C-alpha cells in the first residue's frame, strides 16, 4: 500500500505528517488509514 | 427544443383572456359550433378558458390551473392568467438576453416571497370590529360583481373573508405595492437574479396597465402615478375607474380579500415556473 | 447500403447525439423538466428513462438502440441513468473529431475501452464509506487520471485516450450549465484545484450552497453506481461506435 | 449500365458482385464491424457474421444472388468461410474486369481459375501439417499468392496475367483481416510479402499487435481441407459470373 | 451579429492561405502549380514566394502574407512554418470561439501560452544556441503546454491546451510529407517525448523517427522563438478584429 | 477529383496520342496547322516538337522529352510513353493511401537498380523488347525482398515498364498480352535458371508473330539511349508527382 | 418621415465604434482604398469617425459631434458615442411604446440635470493638496493611454484636470453612480417623464456593461453587482480590469477628470436630444 521511508505507493494525497516512527495520513483518514515506520 | 413553442402558446392564453380584466373591460363572442350557430358574449375570464379547446401543451398548464383558482376560490380567475402571462412573456425577454431558465426561477422565487412578504404586512384585520366588517364585505362583494354565477363566486370570496378576515385593497393598490417592494429588493441583491426580480416587478405592474387599457385612460401615465405614489410612501393608492384618476383605495371601499390575492400571486407564479423549466415537449 | 461505410457513423452519430442532447439538460439537481405530450398525457418529468428515453426517439434505429442499452443502468444499478446517455452523447461527439483525422473506429473503442480501464482504475481509489464523493468531482478525478496515462500509450489510442478524458468533463459541464453558472469557467476553476491541492471531492456546487467541496454537501454517489456509467456507457459507444451499415429494405 | 450482352453484361454482373460483397466486406474477421439489418417488423439484429446477413438480405440481382446461392451452400455445409468465399469471389471477378474490358474472352478467364484453383489445392495439400491443417489469418493468401504469380512467371500464353490477377486477387483476405482491426493495410500486407519472399510459409497478419507474427506457431490455424473448400467454391463462383453472357427475362 | 462572423471571414480565410502553403513544408516538399494570369504555369516547392505572388486580397489573409516577410527578414528560414502555425492557432480558435469564450480571452492565453513556449524553447536549445529541428520544437511544445495547461485556471486552462494541440501540426506535416503514417508517428513522438527523449523528430532522409542528432537537422532558437513569437502577435491581431469598415 | 489525376490524365492523352507511331513499323498522325496546313508523319520526335500542348503536364513532360531529345537523338517518343505509364501506375497506388512521395522514392530505387542491371544487358541493348521484359522481372524480383512503404512502387515501376513490348506488338498486328507474356516468360528461365542465361536476348519479332533473339539477329540498341531514357522517364513521373495543387492568382 | 432613418444611424454609427471602449478592446480594420490598398488596424475610437464616410444624415449629429469631444476635449470619445446611441436605441423603444419625442426630452433634460448633480457631489478635488495631486495625475494619466497621439489626448486630459482639480473615479463608478441618482429620480416623478428617466438610466447602465463585453467577463453579473453596490450606499465600486471583479476604484487608483465625465454626458444628452427632435429628413 504505501511505502516509506526516513513516503510512496498508492496514494492521492497527504493529509498530515508527523513524528512517533514516521505517521502519514494518505487518504481521508477514517481511522481505516494508518502508516507508519 | 421549444423555448417558443412552449411560451407564445402560455402568452396567447393569457393575451386573449387579457382585455377582460377590470370593471371595464371588453368582451369577446364565442363562436362556437358550425351547425348550431351560437352567439354567448361573454365578459367573463374564466368562460373563455372552460370553453376554447387549447392546442398548445404549455397552454394545457395555464388553462387548467386557471380551474383551480376558480372552483377553488372564485374570484382571480383572469388576473392568475394574465399574471402568468406576463410574467412569461418577460421571462421570452429574459431567456432572449442569454439568462438562463434556471437564475430566472431562483429570481422569482425570493420576488413571490419578497412579494407575499409586502402584501402581509399591508393588510388590515377590520374582521375584529364587526361595524367595519359589515361595511368591508360590502366592499369585497362589490369588487367582485350569469347572474346566480358571478353571486355564487362572490359568496366563496365572502365566506373566504369571514374564514380570514385580512383584506387588501384592489384596483392596483395591492399590485403596484408587491411591484414596489420587488424593485425595493431587486436593488439590492448582487447577480442575475436582479434583472429577475425586476422583471417580475415589471410583471406586476402589468395588471393595472391592463385595467387602465381597457376603461380608455392612460396607462402609461396612470400607472407611472401610481409608481410614484407607492414610491414617496403612500400606499393606498390606485385606480379610480369612475373619473380615470388615481385614488385613495381606503376612502373609495375597493378592497379584496387577503386570500384571493395572495392565492392568485402565488399560482400566478407558480404556474409561470412551472412552464419556465421546460425546454422541451416530447 | 445507401450511406454506409465512414460517412455512416457520421449520421449514426449525429443521431444518437440527439438523444444525448435532449438528457443534457436534466442531469442536475437544478434539471430543466420536460413535458410528456402523446395522444394523451401531460406529464412534466425530468428524471431518465422510460419516464424520458423510452416514450420517444424512434429514429435511425439508434436512438432505439441507446434507450435499449440505458435500460440496464436503472432497474438494476440504482437510477443513475441519465449520466450514461450524457456521458455516451460526449463520447460519440468527440469520436466526431476523432474519425476526422482518420482513426479507424475499432482503435476508437480499443482507446475508450483503455481509458475506462483506467477511469475505473481510479475510482475505485475513492471509496470513502463503498462511495465516490462528488456531484461533479468523480468526473473530474478520473479526467485527470486518463489525461496522464493518455501520453503513456504510444498508438492511436492516444488519442482516444486524450477525447476519452475531454468527454468525461461534461457531466461536470452540464452540471454548470443548468445553473447560472458558465460551463467552461466552473468546470475548469473547479478542475485546476483538484490538482495544487489534492482533493478529489471538489465539484460544482449545482445547488448554490456555496462551498465547492463534496464532501462537506454530502452529495455522494454510489461506487457501483459510478463504476456503471463509465462502463455502461463505453460498453454503449463500443456498441454504437462499431456498426458499419443500417440496412432497411 | 449497358448490360446487354459480353462485356457491358460481364461488367454489369462484376459491379453487382462488388456490390454484395461490400455488404458483407467490414464483417471478415475476429472483430469486424457488426450490421444493423432490420426486418418488416421492426426488430434490430446486430450480427458480425457473414451467414447471418446474406440469410437476411434483398437480393434482387441475378448474378448477386448466384453468388449469395453459392455462399449460403457453402455455409450450410461447412459452416466456417461463408464470408471469405464471396470476398474471395467478388475479388477474382473485381481484377478480372481490367482485363474483360478488353476483347480478352471470359471462355479464357475461365481457362485460369480452373488451372490456377487446382494448382492452389495442390499446393495446399502439398504444404499443408497435421486433422491436416494450415497457418490461418492471411499467411496463405499471402503465399499461393507468392506460388501462384512465380508460377505464372513461368507460362508462355495470355493466362500469364490471368493467374497473375488470380494471385494478386487473393491477398484481400489477409488485407481486410487488417483494414477491419485498422492496421494501415499497405505496411502489414508489404511486410508479409517481404516475408513470404525469403521464407515464411506460415507469417500472417496479427490482430493482437499491428505486426506480422508466425501464425502457426501462434495457433491461429485452419482446416486445410476448409480453405480447400472455401477456394474452390469461390473459383466456381467466380467462374459462373464469368461464363454469363445475357439475363434472359422471360417477358411474362 | 458582425463580430462572430468577421471573426469567422478572418478565420477562415486564414485557414484557406494556410492549407495552400502546408504540403510544401520540409526537404521532402510537395511541389505546387502556380497558374498566372497571363497563363503560363511555373512549379515551385517553397512557400515564400507563393505567398509572394498570390492575389490574396484578403484582410487577414494579407496580415498571413507579410507574416512571412516579417518572419525572413527576422531569421530567414521559417517563411512557411510559421504560415501553417499561425493558421492552426486559428483553426483551433475556431472551436474555442464556438464554446463561446471571447476573443479578449484567446487573447491573453495565447500570450500566456508563447510565454512559456519560450521557456520550452530555450531548454532544449544546445548553447552553442541551436535546437533540435525536424519536429522536436513542436511536439514539445505540445507535450509540455498540455502538461501546463493542466496547472492553470479559468478559461486559461482551455486555450493553452488548444495551443499546444495546435503545436501538432509542423510534426504532422512533416510526417505526411516524408511519407508516413502522421498520427501513428505524432502519437510515437509525443510517447518518445514524454519518457525522455527531447532530440526525437521526423528524419525524412530515412523515412522515420530518430534520436540520432547527427543526421537530425538543428536549427537557431532565432528561427523558432520567431516563429512562436510571431504567429501568436498575428493570431491576436486577428482575434482581436471584428467590422472591417470601408472608410 | 484533385490535381493529380488530371496531369495524369494530360500525360495519359499525350501518351496515347504519340504510341501508337512507335515502332519501325508504326502508323502516321495528321497534325492541322492553324490555317489547316497537315503534315503527315510517325517519328513522334516531330509529333513532340509540332502538337499543340496547353496542359501544364503535358507541357512539362514535352519540355523533357525535348531534354532527352537534345542530350542523344533518340528514344524520345519511349520516353513519353514510359513516362505516362508510371504515371498511371502511379496514380493507383496513390488512391490506395501511399502517397506520392513513397512512390517517388520507389521509382529512384527502381531507375537506380534498373541501371545496375541493365550493365548485365549490356554488350548495346539486345532492344526490341529483351532489356523491358526482363528488367520487368528483375524488378518485381527485387521489390519483394525489401519490404518497405515502396516496395509496391517498384513493382507498378516492373509491370509499367511492359509498355513498351506491349505497345511494339499492337503497332505490329501481333497481339498484346500473347506476345508479352510470352517475352516475359523467356526472361524468367534466365534470372531462375542458371543454364539458359542466354535467354536474355530474346526479345520481340516485329515481322514475325514470335519471339526471337536479339543478339544472334541484330537489333541492337545503343546502351546510352536504354539509360538516357529509363533515367528521363523516372525524372518525368517524378516532377508531375511531386506536384498537387494548382494556384490560381 | 424618419423614426428608424434618423435612429438606426446613429445607433450604428455608435455600434460599430463600441467594442472599442474599455481598456481591453477589440480592434477595427480599416479597408480604406482600392488601388492603394491599405491595412491599418484601429483600438482607438476617434479615428473610426474621422476616417469614414458618414452616408446617413442623422449619423452626422453624432460623427461631427465626436469631433467636438475629441479637439476640445482629448479624452472621451468613444464614450460620448457609445452613451448617444444607447440613448437612441432606447429612445426608439420608447418612441415604439407610443411615448411623444417631447415627453422623452423632457425627461432626459431632467435626467441629465440630476445626475450632473451626482457625480458633482462625488468629485473629489485632491488638486489641493499637492502630493496626492501628484499621485491623482498619474491615474488620470493612466485611464488615458499613435504613441504621441494618445499622448497629447493625455497631456489636454491632464491640463484640463490642473484647471478643474476635481477628480472622479472610472471604471463605471461614475456611469452607475449617476444612474443610480436617475432611477431614484425617476422612482419620485409621477408622469410620462418616469418611463424616460429609467430609460435614460438604463442607457447610463450601458457603458460599464460594454467595458465588461470587451474582456470577456459576465458583463450581465458584474453590472448587477455594480448596480446592488451603489444602490447599498457603497459609491465607489468599478470593473476591476484584470482579474473581471469589482474593486474600490479609490485603491486601485482608476479616476478620470470631473470635467471630461461631466462634458461626456453633456455631449451625449445634447446630441441625443438633438437627433430626437427631427422627424422628417428633407
Ligand atoms: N370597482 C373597481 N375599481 C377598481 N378596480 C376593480 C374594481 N372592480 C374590480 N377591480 C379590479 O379588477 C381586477 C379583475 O377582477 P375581475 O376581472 O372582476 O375578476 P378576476 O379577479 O377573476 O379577474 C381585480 O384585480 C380588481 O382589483
Ligand atoms: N446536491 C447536488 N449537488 C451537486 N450535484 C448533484 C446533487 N445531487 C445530484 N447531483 C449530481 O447529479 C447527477 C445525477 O443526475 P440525476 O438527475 O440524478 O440523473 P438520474 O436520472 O440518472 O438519476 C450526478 O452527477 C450527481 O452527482
Ligand atoms: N485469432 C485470429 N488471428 C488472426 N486471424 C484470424 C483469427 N481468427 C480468425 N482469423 C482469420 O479470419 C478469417 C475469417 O474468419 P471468420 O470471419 O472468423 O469466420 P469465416 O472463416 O467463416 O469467415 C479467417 O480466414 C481466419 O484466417
Ligand atoms: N532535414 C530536415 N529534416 C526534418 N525537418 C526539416 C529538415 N529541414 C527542414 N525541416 C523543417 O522544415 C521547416 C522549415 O520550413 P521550410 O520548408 O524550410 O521553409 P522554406 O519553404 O522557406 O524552405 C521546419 O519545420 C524544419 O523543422
Ligand atoms: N527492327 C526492329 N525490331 C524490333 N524492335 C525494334 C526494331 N527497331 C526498333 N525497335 C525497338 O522499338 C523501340 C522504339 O524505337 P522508336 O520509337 O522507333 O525510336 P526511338 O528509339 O526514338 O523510340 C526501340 O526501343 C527499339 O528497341
Ligand atoms: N484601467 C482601467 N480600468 C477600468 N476602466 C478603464 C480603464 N481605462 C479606461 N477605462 C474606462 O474606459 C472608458 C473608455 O475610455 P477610452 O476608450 O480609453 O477613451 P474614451 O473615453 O475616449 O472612450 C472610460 O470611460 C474609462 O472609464
Ligand atoms: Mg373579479
Ligand atoms: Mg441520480
Ligand atoms: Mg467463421
Ligand atoms: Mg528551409
Ligand atoms: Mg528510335
Ligand atoms: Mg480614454
Amino acid at each position: 500500500q504505501v511505502q516509506l521511508v526516513e513516503a510512496s505507493g498508492t496514494f492521492f494525497r497527504i493529509n498530515d505528517m508527523g513524528w512517533y516512527y514516521c505517521k502519514a495520513n494518505r487518504n481521508w483518514g477514517r481511522e481505516w488509514d494508518d502508516y507508519w515506520g | 427544443t421549444a423555448r417558443l413553442t412552449s411560451f407564445i402558446g402560455a402568452i396567447a392564453i393569457g393575451d386573449l383572456v387579457k382585455s377582460t380584466l377590470g370593471p371595464k373591460g371588453m368582451d369577446k363572442i364565442l363562436l362556437s359550433s358550425g351547425r348550431d350557430a351560437s352567439l354567448m358574449v361573454t365578459n367573463d375570464g374564466a368562460t373563455i378558458l372552460k370553453n376554447i379547446g387549447v392546442d398548445n401543451p404549455a397552454a394545457k398548464v395555464l388553462v387548467d390551473m386557471s380551474r383551480v383558482q376558480d372552483d377553488e376560490v372564485g374570484d382571480g380567475t383572469t388576473s392568475v392568467t394574465v399574471l402568468a402571462a406576463e410574467l412569461l412573456r418577460e421571462a421570452e425577454s429574459l431567456i432572449a438576453k442569454k439568462i438562463h431558465p434556471q437564475t430566472i426561477i431562483a429570481g422569482w422565487r425570493e420576488a413571490t416571497k419578497a412579494a407575499r412578504e409586502a402584501l402581509l404586512s399591508s393588510a388590515v384585520d377590520h374582521g375584529s370590529d364587526e361595524v367595519k366588517f359589515r361595511q368591508d364585505l360590502m366592499n369585497i362583494a362589490g369588487t367582485t360583481l350569469e347572474a346566480e354565477r358571478s353571486l355564487h363566486d362572490a359568496l366563496c370570496v365572502l365566506a373566504q373573508t369571514v374564514k380570514d378576515s385580512r383584506t387588501v385593497y384592489g384596483g392596483g393598490c395591492s399590485e403596484m405595492l408587491m411591484a414596489h417592494a420587488v424593485t425595493q429588493l431587486a436593488n439590492r441583491t448582487p447577480g442575475k437574479e436582479a434583472v429577475a426580480m425586476e422583471s417580475y416587478a415589471k410583471a406586476l405592474r402589468m395588471l393595472p396597465t391592463i385595467i387602465a387599457d381597457n376603461a380608455g385612460y392612460d396607462s402609461a401615465d396612470l400607472v407611472a402615478q401610481l409608481r410614484a405614489a407607492h414610491s414617496e410612501g403612500n400606499t393606498t393608492a390606485g385606480l379610480d375607474m369612475r373619473e380615470g384618476t388615481i385614488g385613495d383605495m381606503a376612502i373609495l371601499g375597493i378592497t379584496e380579500s387577503f386570500q384571493v390575492k395572495r392565492q392568485v400571486l402565488l399560482s400566478a407564479a407558480e404556474a409561470a415556473e412551472v412552464i419556465l423549466r421546460v425546454d422541451n415537449i416530447i | 447500403s445507401r450511406l454506409m461505410g465512414l460517412e455512416a457513423l457520421k449520421s449514426h452519430i449525429m443521431a444518437a447525439k440527439a438523444v444525448a442532447n435532449t438528457m443534457r439538460t436534466s442531469l442536475g439537481p437544478n434539471g430543466l423538466d420536460k413535458m410528456m405530450v402523446d395522444k394523451d398525457g401531460d406529464v412534466t418529468v425530468t428524471n431518465d428513462g422510460a419516464t424520458i428515453l423510452s416514450m420517444m426517439d424512434v429514429d435511425h434505429q439508434i436512438a432505439k438502440l441507446m434507450v435499449e442499452l440505458s435500460k440496464s443502468q436503472d432497474d438494476e444499478i440504482g437510477d443513475g441513468t441519465t449520466g450514461v446517455v450524457v456521458l455516451a452523447g460526449a463520447l460519440l461527439e468527440e469520436a466526431e473529431q476523432l474519425l476526422d483525422r482518420g482513426i479507424h473506429p475499432i482503435r476508437i473503442a480499443d482507446g475508450y475501452e483503455q481509458a475506462a480501464r483506467v477511469a475505473i482504475e481510479h475510482l475505485d481509489k475513492i471509496s470513502d464509506s463503498r462511495v465516490v464523493y462528488g456531484g461533479g468531482a468523480a468526473e473530474i478525478s478520473c479526467a485527470l487520471a486518463v489525461s496522464q496515462e493518455a501520453d503513456k500509450c504510444p498508438t492511436l489510442e492516444q488519442y482516444a485516450m486524450r477525447a476519452f478524458a475531454d468527454a468525461l468533463e461534461v457531466i461536470p459541464m452540464a452540471l454548470s450549465e443548468n445553473s447560472g453558472m458558465n460551463p467552461i469557467q466552473t468546470m475548469t476553476e473547479v478542475r485546476a484545484r483538484q490538482v495544487k491541492e489534492m482533493n478529489p471531492a471538489l465539484g460544482i456546487d449545482c445547488l448554490h450552497k456555496g462551498t465547492n467541496d463534496m464532501k462537506q454537501q454530502h452529495v455522494i454517489e454510489t461506487l457501483i453506481g459510478k463504476k456503471q456509467q463509465i462502463s455502461l456507457a463505453t460498453q454503449m459507444v463500443r456498441m454504437i461506435l462499431k456498426i458499419d451499415d443500417i440496412r432497411k429494405p | 449500365t449497358d448490360s446487354s450482352q459480353g462485356i457491358p453484361q460481364l461488367v454489369s454482373n462484376i459491379s453487382a458482385c462488388q456490390v454484395i460483397a461490400e455488404a458483407v466486406r467490414t464483417t471478415l474477421g475476429p472483430r469486424g464491424m457488426d450490421k444493423l439489418i432490420v426486418d418488416g417488423r421492426g426488430k434490430a439484429t446486430i450480427s458480425n457474421d457473414g451467414a447471418t446477413i446474406l440469410k437476411l438480405l434483398d437480393v434482387v440481382h441475378p448474378a448477386a444472388k448466384t453468388l449469395v446461392d453459392i455462399a449460403k451452400s457453402q455455409d450450410a455445409e461447412v459452416g466456417d468461410g461463408t464470408t471469405s468465399v464471396t470476398l474471395l469471389a467478388a475479388e477474382f471477378l473485381k481484377q478480372v474486369k481490367p482485363y474483360v474490358e478488353e476483347g480478352l474472352h471470359p471462355q479464357i478467364i475461365i481457362r485460369a481459375f480452373r488451372t490456377a484453383t487446382q494448382l492452389a489445392v495442390n499446393k495446399i495439400k502439398e504444404i499443408a501439417v497435421t486433422d491436416s491443417v494450415v497457418a490461418g489469418g492471411g499467411a496463405i493468401e499471402m503465399e499461393l499468392s507468392k506460388y501462384l504469380r512465380d508460377y505464372s512467371r513461368t507460362i508462355p500464353g495470355k493466362q500469364q496475367l490471368l493467374i497473375g490477377a488470380y494471385a494478386k486477387a487473393l491477398e484481400i483476405i489477409p488485407r481486410q483481416l487488417c483494414d477491419n482491426a485498422g492496421f494501415d493495410a499497405t505496411n502489414i500486407l508489404n511486410k508479409l510479402r517481404a516475408r513470404h519472399a525469403q521464407g515464411g510459409t506460415w507469417y500472417g497478419v496479427d490482430i493482437n499487435n499491428e505486426d506480422i507474427a508466425d501464425n502457426f506457431e501462434a495457433f491461429v490455424w485452419e482446416p486445410a481441407m476448409v480453405r480447400i473448400n472455401a477456394l474452390t467454391a469461390a473459383s466456381e463462383a467466380a467462374c459462373l459470373i464469368v461464363s454469363v453472357d445475357e439475363t434472359i427475362k422471360n417477358p411474362r | 451579429d458582425k463580430p462572430a462572423q468577421i471573426r469567422f471571414s478572418n478565420i477562415s480565410a486564414a485557414k484557406a492561405v494556410a492549407d495552400a502553403i502546408r504540403t510544401s513544408l520540409g526537404p521532402k516538399g510537395m511541389d505546387k502549380m502556380i497558374q498566372d494570369g497571363k497563363g503560363d504555369v511555373t512549379i515551385t516547392n517553397d512557400g515564400a514566394t507563393i505567398l509572394k505572388q498570390m492575389q490574396v486580397l484578403h484582410p487577414a489573409a494579407r496580415m498571413l502574407v507579410e507574416l512571412s516577410k516579417a518572419q525572413d527578414i527576422e531569421a530567414g528560414d521559417g517563411t512557411t512554418s510559421v504560415v501553417i502555425i499561425a493558421g492552426s492557432l486559428l483553426d483551433s480558435c475556431t472551436k474555442l470561439l464556438q464554446k463561446g469564450i471571447h476573443p479578449t480571452i484567446i487573447s491573453e492565453s495565447f500570450q500566456k501560452a508563447l510565454e512559456k513556449g519560450i521557456e520550452i524553447l530555450t531548454d532544449m536549445s544546445r548553447p552553442v544556441a541551436l535546437i533540435a529541428g525536424g519536429g522536436a520544437p513542436e511536439i514539445e511544445l505540445a507535450l509540455r503546454l498540455t502538461e501546463y495547461s493542466r496547472t492553470l485556471s479559468g478559461m486559461e486552462s482551455y486555450c493553452v491546451r488548444a495551443f499546444a494541440d495546435a503545436m501538432e501540426v509542423i510534426p504532422s506535416t512533416l510526417a505526411e510529407n516524408a511519407g508516413l503514417n502522421p498520427i501513428s508517428t505524432v502519437t510515437e513522438l509525443r510517447n518518445r517525448h514524454a519518457q525522455g527523449e527531447k532530440t526525437a523528430g521526423i528524419n525524412v532522409r530515412k523515412g522515420g523517427i530518430s534520436n540520432i542528432l547527427e543526421e537530425l537537422v538543428v536549427q537557431p532558437l532565432l528561427v523558432s522563438v520567431s516563429a512562436l513569437t510571431l504567429a501568436t502577435e498575428t493570431v491576436r491581431s486577428i482575434l482581436k478584429i471584428d467590422d472591417v469598415v470601408n472608410t | 477529383e484533385t490535381i493529380r489525376s488530371q496531369n495524369v490524365m494530360a500525360a495519359a492523352s499525350i501518351a496515347n496520342i504519340v504510341k501508337s507511331s512507335l515502332g519501325p513499323v508504326g502508323l502516321d498522325k495528321m497534325l492541322v496547322d492553324d490555317i489547316g496546313d497537315v503534315t503527315i508523319t510517325n517519328d513522334g520526335a516531330t509529333i513532340l516538337k509540332l502538337l499543340e500542348v496547353e496542359h501544364p503536364a503535358a507541357k512539362v513532360l514535352c519540355e523533357l522529352a525535348d531534354l532527352q531529345d537534345k542530350e542523344v537523338g533518340d528514344g524520345t517518343t519511349s520516353v513519353v510513353i514510359i513516362a505516362a505509364e508510371l504515371l498511371k501506375n502511379a496514380d493507383e497506388l496513390v488512391k490506395q493511401k501511399i502517397h506520392p512521395t513513397s512512390v517517388i522514392s520507389g521509382y529512384r530505387l527502381a531507375c537506380k537498380e534498373a541501371v545496375r542491371y541493365i550493365n548485365e544487358n549490356l554488350i548495346v541493348v539486345p532492344g526490341g523488347g529483351a532489356v523491358e521484359a526482363a528488367l520487368s522481372i528483375y524488378l518485381e524480383n527485387y521489390a519483394t525482398s525489401m519490404g518497405s512503404r515502396e516496395q509496391l512502387a517498384i513493382a507498378e515501376f516492373a509491370r509499367s515498364l511492359l509498355v513498351i513490348p506491349n505497345t511494339l506488338a499492337v503497332n505490329a498486328a501481333q497481339d498484346s498480352t500473347d506476345l508479352v507474356a510470352k517475352l516475359r516468360a523467356f526472361h524468367n528461365e534466365a534470372q531462375v535458371n542458371p543454364e539458359r542465361k542466354n535467354l536474355k536476348w530474346i526479345g520481340l519479332d516485329l515481322s514475325n508473330g514470335k519471339p526471337r533473339d536479339n543478339k544472334q539477329a541484330g537489333v541492337f540498341e545503343p546502351t546510352i539511349v536504354k539509360v538516357k531514357s529509363l533515367k528521363f522517364a523516372t525524372e518525368a513521373a517524378i516532377t508531375i508527382l511531386r506536384i498537387d495543387d494548382l494556384i490560381k492568382l
